[PDB]
Parts: structure tokens; C-alpha cells; sequence
RNA sequence: AAACUCCAGUUGACACAAAAUAGACUACGAAAGUGGCUUUAACAUAUCUGAACACACAAUAGCUAAGACCCAAACUGGGAUUAGAUACCCCACUAUGCUUAGCCCUAAACCUCAACAGUUAAAUCAACAAAACUGCUCGCCAGAACACUACGAGCCACAGCUUAAAACUCAAAGGACCUGGCGGUGCUUCAUAUCCCUCUAGAGGAGCCUGUUCUGUAAUCGAUAAACCCCGAUCAACCUCACCACCUCUUGCUCAGCCUAUAUACCGCCAUCUUCAGCAAACCCUGAUGAAGGCUACAAAGUAAGCGCAAGUACCCACGUAAAGACGUUAGGUCAAGGUGUAGCCCAUGAGGUGGCAAGAAAUGGGCUACAUUUUCUACCCCAGAAAACUACGAUAGCCCUUAUGAAACUUAAGGGUCGAAGGUGGAUUUAGCAGUAAACUGAGAGUAGAGUGCUUAGUUGAACAGGGCCCUGAAGCGCGUACACACCGCCCGUCACCCUCCUCAAGUAUACUUCAAAGG
């Protein structure tokens, strides 16, 4: 079983009350929407994934709570259109939720394919079927060369052996086809000696597979989940009440960042992991930040309880950003 | 010139010092049972010397005083 | 931001802290060190050398105890930056820097130059540093690494200091210098249809033509980043043809043949930097006759020749455009122009005949025609009349029918009819052009029986801008550094529960081995 991450601090972080209106982005298994119904008895919500094994979840949920939860379907681009055609473009929601990742159910049943440890058809999509043409990430592995698909491991897995571990998938793609998660993860560790297996560790400092960053890095391209996080937050703000408490969790620096540089204005193009010193040289050479729409409830990023982290190693990189419309 | 036999001693230097600072607790039970059996040692080389020289005991009033304690 | 707001400014009072200027001086002291003022005491030796340990000292940091505390400040807390933590920045504050009394005894404690005496003549001298040496004495050294380590010993030192090995391992390690490469290297000047902006017309969107890719097919090949992609082809209905299927021939058009493999064996002909100016010889001289270097015009070691540039030539000039453009770079392209080395086939990998493939789910390059009013049609070749949005602009496409070529045409080309679509001037990005150029328009030629919206080429009308900069691109000159040389996509260091070799420590525990009498009554 996997507990909500951070329930206890995203249900006081937007302390539902009766009167206010809240949506969520991310429903997934619903275990955050089920905590945010219990509290408050008179509370409205409405749902939204981009799974509709997911959206199936929330529709048979719905039968215990029949108008306090609303279900929906969709992307976060597509999630504005969806709750528009509700006719709630002000929106004057309370809160909106937007949790991160892949979903524990969607990486638990092996057939999703999310998992590398299990063999599973090599899907990692968390669209399930609602778009039959959407690339999964087989597909993303036999047609990119090597210089794309080496940046779609340096970018977005944080893979310093994205030539590496890029000519060993097309080296084995050539060779067959690449269609089950076990058969890349093997093509993965072939770039590497075999002790390379498990030589990198987590910052749990427990051993990972040394492929667990192009399950990662196919995970986010397959479906774009950096670029429709930006959206995503932006059409929260569109639709999120003046005074309004927004959450976010994010388990990965690349989501993190843009969270952060969301909610403080600072520009997306700027360089990462910017140092006093560096923002010295920066502005020196100039010499020859607009207004911030919200006020951040906690001004530092919260992170799981160590004990809870043992308890649900998943969740141990939950870096929770809450913040108030302005 | 290059430094670079200055850089190998710095690195011997720097994993010696690394080293005792993690065994620094069994080097110190160590170094006390090197000084106990030292003490030992020193006791018997002057009870062999009254002992060649015909005596039976110590020196009237002899006392071997302990000459590795930290005191 | 936090912090402060008994805050900040003026004025006055006020140190156990630290000592502008002088000091551009180069003094004192054994060294370490010593630069505010005064006073006292005071800076060993009438031959030199003489210690890891004797004797006495010894920056900074640090220890112990007691004081002082302005300021600084490891650490720590808070703020900020950060995906986040630490650091870099900000604020506060401590050990500590100070005094006293004890310790500790280290430094890149380095002029990296042992003390003393002497010499400037010899050879000046591996190199660099810092001109080269002699006498004499003490200290020290004898491949790298292990190793400022282990053990022993001493020490007020207890995560310490001093002295200081061996085993296993390696064929180097190392010093100086030169060249190259590279620098998130300095400065400087740059590109002239160009690196960016600026000027004009385009490409990228539509249809069509055409190449390529992919897919398809029983059914070629080659080119394929710049430097492939209307490229070998100034050209494939048969032929061409090298491909596929079937059938046929065997001293075969040839004193056979092979479009069989290898362009990474080659000649031949070329791409590319080149929109470059350098390349290769023969000598001479400098550096001690080292790797190396060789210019100063009021000239200081370079020079008589070759190739390229240049000159000259072609076109309408001496301008411009052609042509030319070395060596070298990419084992660049071509064995399928032809020839050919090597290897292979010879009833077949050779030769001939018949028929056939040469398509489009698509993607992409180049081009053509358009989207119209500076336009469309007609007359005319510039003083006109109409057209001008669902019967307009717009297909060189589709369909149908003729004609031309051919033995052969749903197929190739031309013409007519019908049809009247997308397209409404095109994001990122990107091409070309400095003048009779770009842009627009018109003709001719090569090659075919015929066949391109392709290519080659003649002519007509005929612009705009040409300045300002150096992030990116690349260039040059003068520098600096370099542990790289496979040349920064380099190299090395640390790290890790894989491995073997060797060593050390060590609890208790036995195990042998050595010692006594080398004595006493
Ligand atoms: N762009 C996107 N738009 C909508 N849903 C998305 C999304 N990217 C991811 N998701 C979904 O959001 C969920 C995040 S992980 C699951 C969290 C959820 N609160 C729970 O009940 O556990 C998954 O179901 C995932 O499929
Ligand atoms: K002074
Ligand atoms: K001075
Ligand atoms: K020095
Ligand atoms: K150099
Ligand atoms: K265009
Ligand atoms: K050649
Ligand atoms: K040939
Ligand atoms: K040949
Ligand atoms: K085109
Ligand atoms: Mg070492
Ligand atoms: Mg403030
Ligand atoms: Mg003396
Ligand atoms: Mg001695
Ligand atoms: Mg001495
Ligand atoms: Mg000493
Ligand atoms: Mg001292
Ligand atoms: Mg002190
Ligand atoms: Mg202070
Ligand atoms: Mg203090
Ligand atoms: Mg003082
Ligand atoms: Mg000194
Ligand atoms: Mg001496
Ligand atoms: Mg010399
Ligand atoms: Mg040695
Ligand atoms: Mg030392
Ligand atoms: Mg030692
Ligand atoms: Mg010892
Ligand atoms: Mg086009
Ligand atoms: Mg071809
Ligand atoms: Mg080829
Ligand atoms: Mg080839
Ligand atoms: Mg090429
Ligand atoms: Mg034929
Ligand atoms: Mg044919
Ligand atoms: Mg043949
Ligand atoms: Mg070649
Ligand atoms: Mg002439
Ligand atoms: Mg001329
Ligand atoms: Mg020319
Ligand atoms: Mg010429
Ligand atoms: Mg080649
Ligand atoms: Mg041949
Ligand atoms: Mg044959
Ligand atoms: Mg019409
Ligand atoms: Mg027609
Ligand atoms: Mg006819």
C-alpha cells in the first residue's frame, strides 16, 4: 500500500473548509482526494488525470461521495478547455493540488510498463489508450539518434553517460526490436562493465539499477511532463481564487525548479544552480525582478519525515512548494 | 616548477590524518597496552640486575617508580 | 532579506586594541623576527670549522590557567542564493589574534645559495636559476613508490612531535628546456555580399515538377555534413541496362570473357580549404657544432635558383569577369568512363533472347507556378478598352480527345476540351547578391527518333544599401600559462561491500626455543 505523500501537511496547508471550492491535477489512486474529503464534509472538489484508469478510480469514488468529488479526464494543457466547457473560467478556486510523478498504481501493475524491475510491455505512458497514437517510450528509443536521444537522457534524466547509454539502445535496436522494460534495462547496463550494475546509489544510499535514469528521462519525454508543468501552474493561476492556497509536490529537481522559478518569477532560462558569486559576475558585466503574483505559505520546501521515508521510500524526494495567489 | 611530489605527499598526508581520525579510539586502547607491557619490560630489566648481582629482593626501600604514565 | 531603531548625524568625553605618512629607505638581530614615543639595561668571541639527540632559542596555528575585549574571526545561529545541503554574499556572535604564567617545537622556518678563506686567470658554462671556480671543514645523499608511513625509542607533546624502515610492486621516476596542441587565456586589429545589425529578392506555408530518404517490389549501382540530394544523366517507354523471372549457348564479337571484391593497391579526371600564399631544394651563418634559430633600410646574416601567387594572356580597356591557383589537408569522390595491381568466377560471377520492375503510407532537398490591382484579358509593344472574389486571381495537376516521334505511347511531348482545387504573401530558421549586379523578362544551344519546370549560353529593362559594431562564427599579429603529446572528447587525483600479492597491529591462549652453576655451603 502506498500512504499519500505528505497528507498531513497538504490537508493544513489548504486547510479545506466549508464554502470553498478546490480542484486537483493529478488524482491519480486519489488517496490525496480522498484525505482532502474527510476532513471537511461539506467541501467541493473536482478531479482531473491524465489517466483514465485513473479517471475510472475517481468515477467509482464518486459513488461515495456523489457531488463533493467531480471527476475529469485530461492533460494539463487540456485541463483549462475541459473545466471551461464547465463554464468555471474565473474558477475562484480555493485550492488546486497539483501533485507530481507517476501514479504507485501506475507503476505498481507491471503491464503500465514504469517499471523496470518487472517485465512489462515498454508502454512508461501514463495515457492509457485515450490517445492510441501517442508515442510510448519503445517507440522514442528506436527512431531517435543518438544525439536525440542522448539529450533526452542528459536533460531530463540527469544522465552524465547520455552518449553512453544512448549507442548501446541504438546498437540494440538494430539488433531487435526494443518492446520490454527488462530488455532495455539489460541494453542500458551492456553500455557499462557488469559490476557498473548497481555501482550508483540514491540518496538514500541504497542501490539503484543503472538504468533508473532512462526509465526517468523516457518517463518525461514520453509524456512531456516538464512542459505541461508549466501549463499545468499557469492555468491553476487563471483558475485559482485571489487568496488562494496552490500546492505542489515535486520529487525531482527538473519539476522543483520550475515550480520554484514559477511561484518567485524567476526567468526559466536562467542558469541552474545560480551561486552569490555567480550572480555577482552576472549583473558586473551589465552594469558598463517583476512584482511576485504569490506570497509562499512556507518559505522553504518541505520534505518528508525521515521515519515516513522509510516507511515509503517512494516519496522520500516529495519537495512540497505551497503558495497563495496575489 | 610543478609541485606535483608536493601533491602526492599532501595526499598521503591527508589519508593518514583521515585514518587516525576514524581509529583514534583504537589506537588509543592500543598505545595503553603497548605502555602497560612497556612498564613490564622496564620492571624486569632492573629485577634481572639485583637478581645477577646475588640479591634476592629489591634494594631496601627500592620502589620501581612508573615511568610512562601520563601522570 | 534579516538585523538595529537608547538608531543615525553633529559636538564633547573616552583603550590592556592596532601602530597613516616617513619607508622611492634596505637598517637591526643567530634565526624566528623587528618600522608610534620616551628612558633604563643592552647587541658573545683578537684563527677558523664543530651536534636530529648536549645547551639555548624558534612565525602562524594549538594546549593549560587567570585577565582584557575596540576590531577581526575558525565554529555556530539567522538571512539570502540554490532543485536542495555546504561554500561563495549579508547579519550576529564564539574559540582564537592581546596580557600574564606555563607548555607545544612545527612552516614553501626559502636568498629553495652550509661555515670559513681565497681567485677573476684558465675551459665562461649541460640547461634554467643567481657570472665561473679553488682550498678547508662539518652536515647530508646514493632509482621510483611504499613513506612527513610501520615498529622501537625519547619527549609537560595523548587524533602530537623527532628519529625512521621492510615486504610486496614497477622500468622507469625525476630535473631543465624546445616544439606542438590547448586555455571557461591577455591585448590588438579584423571579415565587405560578410561573423552580427543594416539593403533587395527569395526559401521555409499551397499546388505542381524533380532528387533523395523511407516503405514497397521477384527486380540495379554510385554520390550521400561542410565538399550528396535536376549529383554520374548536355537525360531510363524497347534499346540504353549494369537489375528480376524464365529459357538458351559453351574456345564463346576478341590469341576469350567478367559493370566480380578491393577507390584502404592505383593511373586517369576531380571535390575541398582556395573568397588561401605558401611549398620544396641547394648553400651560408648563429646557438660551445643541443633540441633549435636566422629580422631591423640612418639595416644587426642571410642568399644565387624552382613551383604557386604575381606578371602575361582570353573576353569590350590598364577595369571587371573568366582562366589560373603550388605543396599539403579530408586513406575525400570515382575499379560502373576507360586502363590496371591484387584476389576470385570459367557449364558461369561469362554470353544471348523473351517479358517485367522502376510504385507511394509518407518525410525531406532543389526548382516551377501562384496567391493578384505595380494585378487579369485583348489590341499595341508603353497616351487604349474591359476584367476585378464562389462564372475573379490561381494547375505546366486530374479526366477526356486529337496531333507529333516511334515498330511499339493509359504512359513521352505539344495542342484542344472539360475541370476551377489548395493557395489570400508563409513560425523557428535560412539562401543569394556590391552594378549593368540583384530582381524581372525574352531567345538560342547541347543531348533524343521523341522526351526536363534540368543544364549551358546570348540579350533586354534595371534597382536598393554600402554605414555601425565584436555575444556567437572564423582570421591575423604580439604575448602569457601548460602535469596535455592518443594532444582538453586530454591527462591526473580521491572515492567505492569486485579481486589477488604483501605487510602491520592485536585479545586472550597455549607452543616450542634461550637463560641460570660464569653460583653457594
Ligand atoms: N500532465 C498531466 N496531466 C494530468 N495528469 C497527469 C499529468 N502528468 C501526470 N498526471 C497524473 O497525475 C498523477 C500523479 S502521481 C499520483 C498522485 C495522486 N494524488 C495519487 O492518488 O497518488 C498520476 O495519476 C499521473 O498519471
Ligand atoms: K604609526
Ligand atoms: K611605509
Ligand atoms: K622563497
Ligand atoms: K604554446
Ligand atoms: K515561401
Ligand atoms: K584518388
Ligand atoms: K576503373
Ligand atoms: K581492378
Ligand atoms: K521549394
Ligand atoms: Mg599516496
Ligand atoms: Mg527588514
Ligand atoms: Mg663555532
Ligand atoms: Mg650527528
Ligand atoms: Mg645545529
Ligand atoms: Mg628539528
Ligand atoms: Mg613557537
Ligand atoms: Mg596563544
Ligand atoms: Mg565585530
Ligand atoms: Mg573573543
Ligand atoms: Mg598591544
Ligand atoms: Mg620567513
Ligand atoms: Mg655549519
Ligand atoms: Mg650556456
Ligand atoms: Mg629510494
Ligand atoms: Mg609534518
Ligand atoms: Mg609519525
Ligand atoms: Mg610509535
Ligand atoms: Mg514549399
Ligand atoms: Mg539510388
Ligand atoms: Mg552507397
Ligand atoms: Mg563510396
Ligand atoms: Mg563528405
Ligand atoms: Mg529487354
Ligand atoms: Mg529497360
Ligand atoms: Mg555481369
Ligand atoms: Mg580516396
Ligand atoms: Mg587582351
Ligand atoms: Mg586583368
Ligand atoms: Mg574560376
Ligand atoms: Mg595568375
Ligand atoms: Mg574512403
Ligand atoms: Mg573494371
Ligand atoms: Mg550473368
Ligand atoms: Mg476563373
Ligand atoms: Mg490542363
Ligand atoms: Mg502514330
Amino acid at each position: 500500500l502506498h500512504i499519500p505523500v505528505m497528507v498531513d501537511e497538504v490537508v493544513h496547508c489548504l486547510s479545506p473548509q466549508k464554502g470553498q471550492i478546490f480542484l486537483d491535477m493529478t488524482f491519480g489512486s486519489g488517496g490525496h482526494t480522498k484525505a482532502i474529503l474527510q476532513k471537511e464534509s461539506d467541501i467541493v472538489l473536482y478531479a482531473l488525470d491524465r489517466d483514465p484508469t485513473a479517471y475510472a478510480l475517481a468515477e467509482h469514488l464518486s459513488e461515495l461521495y456523489p457531488k463533493q468529488i467531480r471527476a475529469m479526464l485530461g492533460q494539463f494543457s487540456q485541463a483549462e478547455a475541459l473545466l471551461m466547457k464547465a463554464g468555471v473560467q474565473p474558477g475562484t478556486f480555493d485550492g488546486v493540488l497539483m501533485d507530481l510523478g507517476c501514479s504507485s498504481m501506475q507503476l505498481d501493475t507491471p503491464e503500465r510498463g514504469f517499471s523496470l524491475r518487472k517485465d512489462g510491455p515498454l508502454d512508461m505512458r501514463m495515457d492509457g489508450g485515450r490517445y492510441p497514437d501517442m508515442p510510448t517510450a519503445a517507440d522514442v528509443v528506436n527512431a531517435l539518434d543518438q544525439q536525440a536521444l542522448a539529450s533526452i537522457l542528459r536533460t531530463y534524466g540527469e544522465e552524465k553517460h547520455a552518449k553512453k547509454i544512448a549507442s548501446a539502445i541504438v546498437q540494440a535496436r538494430s539488433i531487435y526490436p526494443i518492446t520490454r522494460t527488462q530488455q532495455l534495462a539489460s541494453i542500458v547496463a551492456g553500455a557499462f562493465p557488469p559490476s557498473a550494475i548497481y555501482t550508483r546509489k540514491d540518496l538514500l544510499q541504497r542501490s539503484t539499477h543503472i538504468a533508473t535514469k532512462t526509465f526517468q528521462a523516457l518517463r518525461i519525454f514520453v509524456n512531456n511532463e516538464l512542459n505541461e508543468l508549466y501549463t499545468g501552474l499557469k492555468t491553476a493561476q487563471k483558475f485559482l481564487r485571489p487568496g488562494g492556497r496552490l500546492v505542489a509536490l515535486s520529487f525531482h529537481s527538473l519539476e522543483d525548479r520550475i515550480v520554484k522559478r514559477f511561484l518567485l518569477g524567476i526567468s526559466m532560462t536562467e542558469r541552474f544552480n545560480l551561486s552569490v558569486r555567480q550572480q555577482v559576475m552576472k549583473t558586473s558585466q551589465l552594469g558598463s525582478r517583476a512584482p511576485l503574483m504569490w506570497e509562499l505559505i512556507h518559505k522553504k520546501v518541505l520534505s518528508p519525515q525521515d521515519q515516513d521515508v522509510q516507511d515509503n521510500p517512494r516519496g522520500r524526494s516529495a519537495k512540497l512548494r505551497a503558495a497563495i495567489k496575489l | 616548477k610543478n609541485v606535483l611530489k608536493i601533491r602526492r605527499r599532501k595526499m598521503n598526508h591527508h589519508k593518514y590524518r583521515k585514518l587516525v581520525k576514524k581509529t583514534r579510539f583504537l589506537r588509543r586502547k592500543v598505545q595503553e597496552g603497548r605502555l602497560r607491557r612497556k612498564q613490564i619490560k622496564f620492571e624486569k630489566d632492573l629485577r634481572r640486575i639485583w637478581l645477577k648481582a646475588g640479591l634476592k629482593e629489591a634494594p631496601e626501600g627500592w620502589q620501581t617508580p612508573k615511568i610512562y604514565l601520563r601522570g
